[PDB]
């Protein structure tokens, strides 16, 4: 009877209803965005000083005048869905830490959370960009 | 501002969630953390190292167009193109009492075959590292006829388990009949909801080591399954379904199907709750007749059956007007010309509902009802060739579909009759031998006037071409032999034979007098 704490905006349904069903959440949500889809929206957005570590993954968020803070579980599509993680056991990376966008691609947090690999040497955003390599 | 969904609604009992991380969405991070519009980051006060909050699954409002993905839902053309992929689908459900409120877990789920399929409840449970799907406290819905929903609690079963069986059940089911699934729905939200446990999606795929297009997955190791040669497969990955209430019916299911068919009564069990979601999507397309435009794809052997079947109409026609000599044969039921004995003396009146257009010049249009016409033909004899009707003349030949027996073309239908697809799927009413009252059965026998021509064999039933010696004649031999093997093919293929009682065996034989 609702009866309930309404967590989700109705522009978020049928991308959430579908990536829920599919067998790759992965690709459904790159295709849909595709067709034309919007990207998710409603995740979490930090009022931050904008000084400190560029890294991606933070234990309390740590933004550029560049990059916008987010946090970690609203970018995490399979946090967001509420399916199961690639990882396959059994854990989300960024779910309990703040995770960091370039303000460019900030438009669609969840997304950029796929796409790209944070590098293990100086745990920050490869190519967007990396000293290392 | 602003609007809500609720779809995954937070139905956790718990005040003051959530942390900014380990917060699915900004509309829930506790108002702590909320200030101008945005979130911000309190060391002070910490995430929780320990929470379960169950997330609804309910309001799942899935419209979509991705290229590469088929739309799940399907207009009533489409649905009929694809019949008997059709499966009534409802599900029975419980609401979480203890630990969490506020949304419906899928307690029993049935379809349109007998079976029932009770599951424990669960659900899918947020924690601290990921999302869980899991057992949940639930409760019965109030009412008092909900009553009996109780039991169901205990007994069974688990979800990895009935998602299983779900499929194989379909499987063996759908294996001959179709490539794919359509669920047959009356209010479909609670039953797309129950589609989340054993459906995923995607874009179309052909099965492991076979042609056709998959229905199946296995999460066990990733494959793409066949209805047919698929077992031990979790999930359904491309289901197609249609929600009947969408073509604007007044009331409550039970009323809009007690209106026409009564064979189904009501247990509130899904099952004969899914059931009779199919009754009316029968009728309300397939009682309306025979819509030829319609093509069917066939397996199997309906071809055989098909020639078989005019093959002793044949026979049958032309014999029984030799021996009883008619001045004239009303022809009930045929909307084309087409005499099945081709050159006859006799008076050939044609009568059809539908008459095909051209050719219609020939035709009366009538629909014949015992009632009103056991009058109107008193001369010559009438034929109803597969025309099933209000219980038949004294004067007759007649061919039936028995209703009762199952083979993969005909399917269930209402009330108690089926709905028959060789092509141009006909709904026939449910088979009554009252109907036959004033006919007698049609006992096999072979008749063929010709000049006569491995092991041979001797037929007391028949008129062979020649019966002063044995007498086997290798032409009627063959031949006689050739006709019984498709009349008993038609027999088996359902159908059933009656006759005017006046009809005898021996008449044909004067025919070969000189
Ligand atoms: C009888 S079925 C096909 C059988 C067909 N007579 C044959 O042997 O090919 C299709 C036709 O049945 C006719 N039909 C069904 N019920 C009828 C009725 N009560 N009165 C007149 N025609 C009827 C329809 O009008 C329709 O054209
Ligand atoms: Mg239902
Ligand atoms: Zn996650
Ligand atoms: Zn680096
Ligand atoms: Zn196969
Ligand atoms: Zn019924």
């Amino acid at each position: 009877g609702s009866a309930g704490n309404a967590t989700e905006v109705p522009a978020n349904s049928t991308v959430l209803s579908f990536c829920a069903f599919a067998v790759d959440p992965a690709k459904a949500y790159k295709d849909y965005l595709a067709s034309g889809g919007q990207p998710i929206t409603n995740c979490v957005k930090m009022l931050c000083t904008h000084t400190g570590t560029g890294q991606a993954i933070t234990v309390t968020p740590e933004a550029n005048m560049d990059q916008e803070s987010f946090g970690g579980a609203s970018c995490c599509l399979y946090c967001r869905c509420h399916i199961d993680h690639p990882n396959p056991k059994g854990f989300c990376d960024l779910k309990g830490k703040y995770v960091q966008i370039p303000t460019t691609c900030a438009n669609d947090p969840v997304g950029f959370t796929l796409r790209n690999t944070v590098c293990t040497v100086c745990g920050m955003w490869k190519g967007y960009g990396c000293s290392c390599d | 501002a602003e609007n809500v969904t609720g779809l995954f609604k937070d139905c956790s009992k718990i005040i003051t969630g959530l942390h900014p991380t380990q917060a699915p969405t900004h509309l829930s991070v506790d108002i702590k953390f909320k200030t101008e519009g945005l979130c911000v980051d309190i060391p002070g006060i910490p995430k929780d190292m320990t929470y379960r909050r169950l997330i609804s699954m309910m309001g799942f409002k899935m419209n979509y167009q991705v290229n590469g993905y088929p739309n799940m839902f399907i207009t009533r053309e489409e649905a009929i193109r694809h019949v008997r992929a059709w499966i009534g689908f409802d599900v029975e459900g419980c609401h979480a009492t203890r630990d969490a409120v506020g949304t419906n877990l899928p307690l029993q789920l049935g379809f349109s075959t007998g079976v029932n399929l009770v599951a424990v409840p669960t659900g899918y449970v947020d924690t601290e590292n990921n999302t869980e799907f899991t057992r949940v406290n639930a409760k019965p819905p109030p009412g008092d006829q909900f009553k009996h929903l109780i039991p169901l609690m205990y007994k069974g079963l688990p979800w990895n388990v009935v998602r299983i069986k779900i499929v194989q059940m379909l499987s063996d089911t759908l294996k001959g009949l179709s490539d794919r699934v359509v669920f047959v729905l009356w209010a479909h939200g609670f039953e797309l909801t129950s589609m989340k446990y054993f459906v995923k999606i995607g874009p179309e795929r052909t099965c492991c080591l076979c042609d056709k297009r998959a229905t199946c997955f296995s999460t066990s190791s990733d494959t793409y399954a066949c209805w047919n040669h698929s077992v031990g497969f979790d999930y359904v990955y491309n289901p197609f379904m249609i929600d009947v209430q969408q073509w604007g019916f007044t009331g409550n299911l039970q009323s809009n199907h007690d209106q026409h068919c009564q064979v189904h009564g009501n247990a509130h069990v899904a099952s004969c709750d899914a059931i009779m979601t199919r009754c009316l999507a029968v009728h309300e397309c397939f009682v309306k007749r025979v819509d030829w435009s319609v093509e069917y794809p066939i397996i199997g052997d309906e071809l055989r059956v098909n020639s078989a079947c005019r093959k002793v109409q044949h026979m049958v026609v032309k014999s029984a007007l030799l021996a009883d000599k008619f001045p004239v044969l009303h022809d009930i039921g045929n909307p084309k010309a087409i005499k099945c004995v081709p050159q006859a003396e006799v008076e050939w009146k044609f009568y059809d509902a539908q008459p095909c257009s051209d050719k219609a010049y020939k035709i009366e249009e009538l629909f014949y009802s015992y009632a009103t016409h056991h009058d109107k033909f008193t001369d010559g004899v009438c034929l109803f060739w597969n025309c099933n009707v209000d219980r038949y003349p004294a004067n007759a030949i007649v061919c039936r579909f028995d209703t009762r027996v199952l083979s993969n073309l005909n399917l269930p239908g209402c009330d108690g009759g089926s709905l028959y697809v060789n092509k141009h799927a006909f709904h026939t009413p449910a088979f009554d031998k009252s109907a036959f009252t004033n006919l007698k059965q049609l006992p096999f026998f072979y008749y063929s006037d010709s000049p006569c021509e491995y092991v041979p064999l001797k037929s007391a039933t028949c008129i062979t071409r020649c019966n002063l010696g044995g007498a086997v004649c290798r032409h009627h031999a063959n031949e006689y032999r050739q006709y019984l093997d498709a009349y008993n093919m038609m027999i088996s293929a359902g159908f059933s034979l009656w006759i005017y009682k006046q009809f005898d065996t021996y008449n044909l034989w004067n025919t070969f007098t000189r």
